[PDB]
């Protein structure tokens, strides 16, 4: 590459560089051919030097580290100044590589001067400093702890109906002891109790293994020697903490499938030497009035102009600001609208009024506003769209009233919106400068303006009621009755004002029943300060309540300090790690709904996420996949900066996973685009000629899988990885386990890339999915769903785990003849099912089968996901039975095109029933037909039973982005399939109605 | 009125409603004036409970209706004959006296006979008319929407392309006055030694440094030029979105009263949805 060189001397050299050459070569050929310019005699020392130069990314980083080649600089023009450091080298290293982890560079934080941002900054590097302190308590077994954190589940306690698969509640084990004189490796079968602690394995283990290896008669101490650690063989799980062994992931999977479990003994120093020391430094930047209740004036707003507006004055007659004072979603008073103005000179210069005091202004109180247009005309006149919008926090990160001189640059209205607000929609100002931008004024009151502390609050409390129809204050049975049944009520069932005005007139026996809080939150009128102080004091003495009923005040209806406050240490004291861990996206979504970026739920994520690098992972790719998405790009990039600094040396691995993942983005985006019109065989071949190149094959060959970070993806298998023909352009790749012994679990780890669809969707029905089989299985229900893996790394761009022997029902009915008119006898599946097992196996391969789909069934008409054909479900070769491709969900295809009520979205065809009935020529009027609806009764009560968590879970991706989730109207449609207005016994007769008239068969009792 | 007592039933009741659930409530009452009220059967459906939704501070307040012995009320004790009776005690007299807080009247009904102002055959051709020019408008919608978010990708990666050509040209400029610094003690030794080649082969130098320099500029110079015109056509594109959106919004509506109004004439579906 003609590279044009820059010496200190004002010299400049043309030097030719190879593009595989490193920074040190670089140097020295640089320094070789500077002595036939002029000046050369005055040059320095060639070791004294660094390079500079700058980016694709437009930034002037510094080359501190010499060990890397040209290409990987990313260099925007080929160029290089030689210049003499000035700072320290190892945190500009550490700085650089936390930039290409991040996707943009660190130092652009520091060129930001909101003081908020920081005051992050500086602030968050204390819980920084107790996360990785505490990791370092008890090295070296701390340090293996956080990096392989026990995959356990929350109670030993185990459920009946796998406790029978059990012998007389005991487990068959299978230790492998790797020897290895050169590679041999034995195995010793056990009989031990479920409740067993590792430290019994192995000490059972030791004991069959010191009774007849290398001897057959007698010759520390024999037993308890201490010095070997479990691990699951083919993939990097290890059993570290003192738990019952039927507690663990991977051993109780292995009792609901029966399988065979294979274990490992590694030595405890090998794995301490596996790992290193974490060397976590703090960086360059952490070096460094009257009370809101005194001011009597209703609060007002002045609107003073906007500099540019996008509307056409052939069309848009006249435009306005409408403003609106919010608490969460609800308004706190009217709406107030600005006087009308043509659309050329948006001047206002007025002062809007609000019907509300200063003082009763609550702590999370924010101004929403959006610029309108009116077209009106004719007869129907009033026909107004928003163009722009934008909301302002009316107190900031120090608890200060806003005053003075504002700027606002407004964000696009969101694609599907109607109402002309959007309190929904995330605080601050546009980046982007060339947005429009509207002035306002807030008022000045001669000082400083600052919410009152809670000591103040805390006397308005216990005096309130001393000055002053049942509320504004031995309890009688007919009202507790009331309190319950309000309280078993969905999160967003119909409140009466009648049902409001009881539930805050009883607020003081509402704390024998913890439960209720959500509901007497919603009942008290935030507008009032004595109310929120009277809240205020309830809540300091709240009863503590459940992880599950926790996470709702989290979410956008409860705003409030305090109240999210108590959610976080709730969160804090009962939730266990594989339930924060199943419930990660939803915590990292609620995120967005914080108005400041120092809180008390972003400490604990981070906290969680730093002591726990299963969770952490997880952690980084969530807030990775949406920093493409502008509203959320400051904080999230705060909140990973933050991490990949304190999480130590698994940010090489995350490095790594981020150069597969962009070289596999940059390939399919090439693919995609410059090759539409050409034929499959050459896109291969065109594939395979990428591949070829050793810088791909580096880059996507060993590192750990995004998917599962347990797994490590070795080398690429070129004659296994293709093109499929399906929508878009997907690859499947195939990866080699480089792990001793693959064999037991799986020797290669096939992966699906597509680049083009969004997977948020598919993410929330797989992590739905596995709840709903968690509950059945708790409940006694044995419905095996296949909630496989399925990750969103980017902006329409994920991985999706590839299930092992499965084919698509149109694949079968393919293979096995027939076509088109040709019913293929209805048979073909229950034909393939009888061919691939046969004998005793038979008839658990229609259990699981009829299982299965009595588990998709009720699962698919919950909620309510795209129509399934025979090339979304897949059946393996046991029987099982699962869908892929879940798209859309609540409808959303319907709705729009017209009304379409309640739709069955996976049907159950002749074909499917045969299965079912095993071959019988009429199915619906078999023992096996009933019992298969029985099952799906029971799982229909068992979700039901549990609908305030899935109510809870979708009211938490509102602010996500996902078109199928804008407003709680869209969660009617959850409420409305279960019947949740309904009592059970109706909701029992509606759901086989509903079975009935998609099947027209016996779905009548 | 007409019948000036309670002769004009549930059904001839302009404000009552009937059989609606949450959400089409809400978006009758959006952005009403204070007053605004309907009544609709209770979401649990039982027969005779009924449920009163009224608009109060930008907030849809619901309130419910009680049936006992053949009285209604608001709370106890019931004390109205009928739901009529009762919605015209508090048309005329304000809310407040049931609870203080509630200081409002009942003032606008949202009518069903008001959505009636705009021959199976012909109501089912217009229905496909509307239909069609809707798609057509969505079709335009959402190609407009790509386009748009294209240009704005574009337009973020000339911006920083900008930003980098400014670090560029910066770090060439202090390349330049590290040259002229450095000319300053060692430019008069080449007049001794008569060798004046040799500052000919500095000023080559100097010479290849300021027309790289200028050809960076003139690089800027033209990207910037290109990212002027990139962003008018954005402007541009955000105006025709402007333009398009409210008048598919109104036009979904038509659509939507047409085919509520089919339905509800006792048409089966199956002859509706397979024309879409």
């Amino acid at each position: 590459i003609l590279v044009e060189c820059l010496l200190p001397n004002g010299m400049i050299v043309t030097l030719e560089c190879l593009r595989e050459a490193t920074l040190i070569t670089i140097k020295h050929e640089l320094f070789k051919e500077a002595r036939k310019y002029p000046l050369h005699q005055l040059l320095q020392d060639e070791s004294s030097y660094i390079f500079v130069s700058v980016t694709q990314e437009a930034e002037r980083e510094e080359f501190f580290d010499e060990t890397r080649r040209l290409c990987d600089l990313r260099l925007f023009q080929p160029f290089l100044k030689v210049i003499e450091p000035v700072g320290n080298r190892e945190e500009k290293i550490l700085n650089r590589e936390i930039g290409f982890a991040i996707g943009m560079p660190v130092c652009e934080f520091d060129m930001v001067k909101d003081p908020e941002v920081q005051d992050f900054r500086r602030n968050i590097l204390n819980v920084c400093k107790e996360a990785v302190d505490l990791r370092d308590l008890n090295s070296p077994h701390s340090r293996a702890m956080y990096v392989y954190p026990p995959n356990v589940e929350s109670s030993p306690e185990l459920p009946k109906h796998i406790y029978n698969k059990l012998d007389k509640g005991q487990i068959i084990v299978v230790i492998w002891v790797i020897v290895s004189p050169n590679n041999d490796k034995q195995k010793y079968t056990l009989k031990i109790n479920h409740d067993c602690v590792p430290e019994q394995v192995i000490a059972e283990a030791i004991r069959k293994k010191t009774r007849s290896m290398l001897l057959s008669s007698e010759q520390c101490v024999l037993e308890y020697q201490g010095k070997y650690i479990l691990k699951v063989c083919g993939c990097d799980e290890y059993f570290l903490e003192k738990y019952p062994l039927s507690q663990y992931k991977y051993i109780r999977s292995c009792i609901m499938l029966g399988r065979m479990p294979n274990l490992m003994l590694m030595a405890k120093e090998s794995l301490y030497s596996q790992l290193p020391m974490d060397c976590f430094t703090m960086p360059s930047y952490s070096r460094r009035t009257k009370s809101l209740w005194v001011i009597n004036s209703a609060l007002r707003i002045k609107i003073l102009c906007a500099t540019y507006v996008n509307v056409n004055i052939r069309d848009i007659d006249k435009i306005y600001v409408r403003t609106g004072i919010y608490h969460g979603g609800e308004p706190l008073c009217d709406n107030v609208n600005t006087q009308r103005v043509p659309c050329s000179n948006p001047r206002w210069n007025e002062w809007l009024n609000y019907d509300i005091y200063i003082p009763d202004l609550p702590r999370a109180a924010r101004l929403c506003l959006s610029i309108c247009s009116v077209k009106g005309r004719k007869g129907a006149k009033e026909e107004h769209c928003p163009l722009a919008w934008g909301n302002i926090n009316l107190f900031d990160y120090t608890d200060t009233l806003v005053s003075g001189k504002m700027a606002l640059n407004l964000w696009p209205v969101p694609h599907g919106l109607e109402d002309l607000l959007n309190p929904i929609g995330v605080t601050g100002s546009n980046p982007n400068k060339e947005t429009p931008c509207l002035e306002l004024e807030f008022d000045w009151f001669s000082s400083v303006v600052k919410f009152p502390d809670m000591s103040v609050i805390e006397e308005h409390a216990n005096w309130s009621v001393s000055r002053e129809s049942n509320r504004l204050a031995e309890l009688r049975e007919n009202d507790k009755e009331q309190l319950k049944a309000i309280s078993t009520r969905d999160p967003l069932s119909e409140i009466t004002e009648q049902e409001k005005d009881f539930l805050w007139s009883h607020r003081h026996y509402c704390v024998t029943i913890p439960e209720i809080l959500p509901k007497l939150l919603l009942s008290v009128k935030w507008n009032s300060r004595d109310e929120v102080a009277q809240m205020y004091c309830l809540v300091k003495d709240w009863p503590p309540i459940k992880p599950e009923q926790a996470m709702e005040l989290l979410d956008c209806n409860y705003p409030d300090p305090m109240v999210r406050g108590f959610a976080v240490r709730c969160l804090e004291k009962y939730l266990t790690d594989d339930k924060l861990s199943q419930y990660l996206i939803q915590l990292v979504q609620v995120l967005k709904y914080e108005q400041y970026l120092d809180n008390l739920l972003v400490r604990f994520l981070l906290k969680k996420a730093l002591t726990n690098q299963r969770i952490g992972h997880f952690f980084f790719w969530h807030l990775k996949s949406e920093m493409h998405n502008k509203t959320v790009s400051q904080r999230f990039g705060l909140l990973l900066e933050s991490y990949c600094r304190a999480c130590g040396m698994y940010l090489k691995h995350l490095n790594r996973q981020v150069e597969a993942m962009e070289k596999l983005i940059n390939l399919t985006d090439i693919l995609k685009q410059e090759k539409k019109d050409e034929t499959q065989k050459v896109q291969m071949k065109f594939l395979v000629e990428q591949m070829r190149r050793p810088d791909f094959m580096d880059a996507l060959q060993g590192f750990l899988s995004p998917l599962n970070p347990a797994h490590q993806l070795g080398n690429l298998r070129l004659e296994e990885c293709r093109i499929m023909s399906s929508a878009k352009r997907p690859l499947w790749l195939n990866w080699e386990n480089p792990d001793i012994m693959s064999e037991l679990l799986f020797q290669n780890n096939e992966i699906i890339f597509k680049n083009g669809d969004d997977l948020r969707q598919d993410m929330l029905t797989l992590q739905i999915i596995r709840i709903m089989e968690n509950i059945w299985q708790n409940q006694g229900l044995d419905l095996r769903m296949l909630p496989y893996g399925c990750l969103s790394i980017g902006d329409c761009v994920g991985l999706i785990e590839v299930v092992r022997n499965s084919h698509t029902i149109m694949q079968i009915q393919c293979k096995g003849g027939l076509k088109g008119a040709l019913q293929f006898n209805s048979h073909t599946l229950h034909q393939w099912l009888k061919d691939k097992n046969k004998g005793e196996i038979y008839d658990a391969a229609i259990d699981l089968f009829t299982r299965s789909c009595a588990g998709y069934c009720v699962a698919t008409f919950i909620l309510g996901i795209g129509d399934r054909h025979n090339s979304n479900i897949m059946v393996k070769d046991d029987g099982q039975l699962f869908h892929i491709d879940f798209g859309h969900f609540l409808d959303h295809k319907k709705k729009k095109f017209g009304y379409k009520r309640e739709r069955v979205p996976f049907v159950l065809t002749q074909d499917f029933l045969i299965v079912i009935s095993k071959g019988a020529q009429e199915c619906t009027k078999t023992r096996e037909f009933e019992r298969f609806q029985e099952m799906c009764y029971k799982a229909y009560l068992a979700i039901r039973q549990h609908a305030n968590l899935f109510i809870n879970l979708f009211s938490m991706m509102l602010g996500s982005g996902m078109p199928e989730l804008q407003s709680f109207d869209d969660i009617a449609y959850i409420r409305k399939t279960l019947a949740l207005d309904k009592t059970e016994q109706e909701a029992l007769e509606y759901f086989m109605k509903q079975m009935n008239d998609a099947h027209h068969g016996g779905w009548t009792t | 009125n007409n019948g000036m007592n309670n002769n004009m039933s549930l059904q001839d009741a302009e404000w009552y409603w009937g059989d609606i659930s949450r959400e089409e409530v809400n978006e009758k009452l959006r952005d009403t004036a204070d007053g605004t009220f309907l009544v609709r059967d209770a979401s649990t459906k039982m027969h005779g409970d009924y449920t009163l939704t009224l608009r109060k501070g930008g907030n849809n307040k619901l309130i419910k209706i009680f049936h006992r012995d053949g009285k209604y009320g608001f709370s106890d004790p019931l004390t109205f004959s009928s739901v009529v009776e009762l919605i015209n005690h508090y048309r005329n007299e304000s809310l407040a006296q049931y609870n203080p807080k509630l200081d409002v009247k009942l003032l606008y009904p949202v009518s069903k006979y008001q959505q009636d102002q705009v021959n199976i055959e012909a109501v089912g051709k217009k229905l496909h008319e509307y239909n069609t020019q809707f798609q057509e408008k969505s079709r335009e919608y959402d190609r407009l929407y790509e386009e748009y978010t294209r240009t704005s990708q574009e337009i973020q990666m000339k911006r920083t392309a900008i930003e980098a050509f400014n670090e560029t040209i910066k770090i060439f400029e202090e390349q330049c006055q590290t040259q002229e610094r450095y000319s300053k003690e060692y430019i008069e030794k080449f007049k001794r030694e008569g060798n004046e080649k040799e500052i000919q082969r500095i000023m080559h130098n100097y010479d290849k440094l300021k027309s790289r320099i200028s050809e960076i500029i003139d690089s800027r110079r033209r990207l910037e030029e290109d990212l002027k015109k990139q962003a008018a056509e954005y402007r541009e594109i955000d105006k025709r979105m402007n333009s398009i959106k409210p008048d598919l919004i109104q036009l979904r509506k038509t659509r939507d009263q047409y085919l509520m109004w089919l339905t509800q004439k006792g048409v089966r579906q199956k002859k509706l949805n397979e024309w879409l």
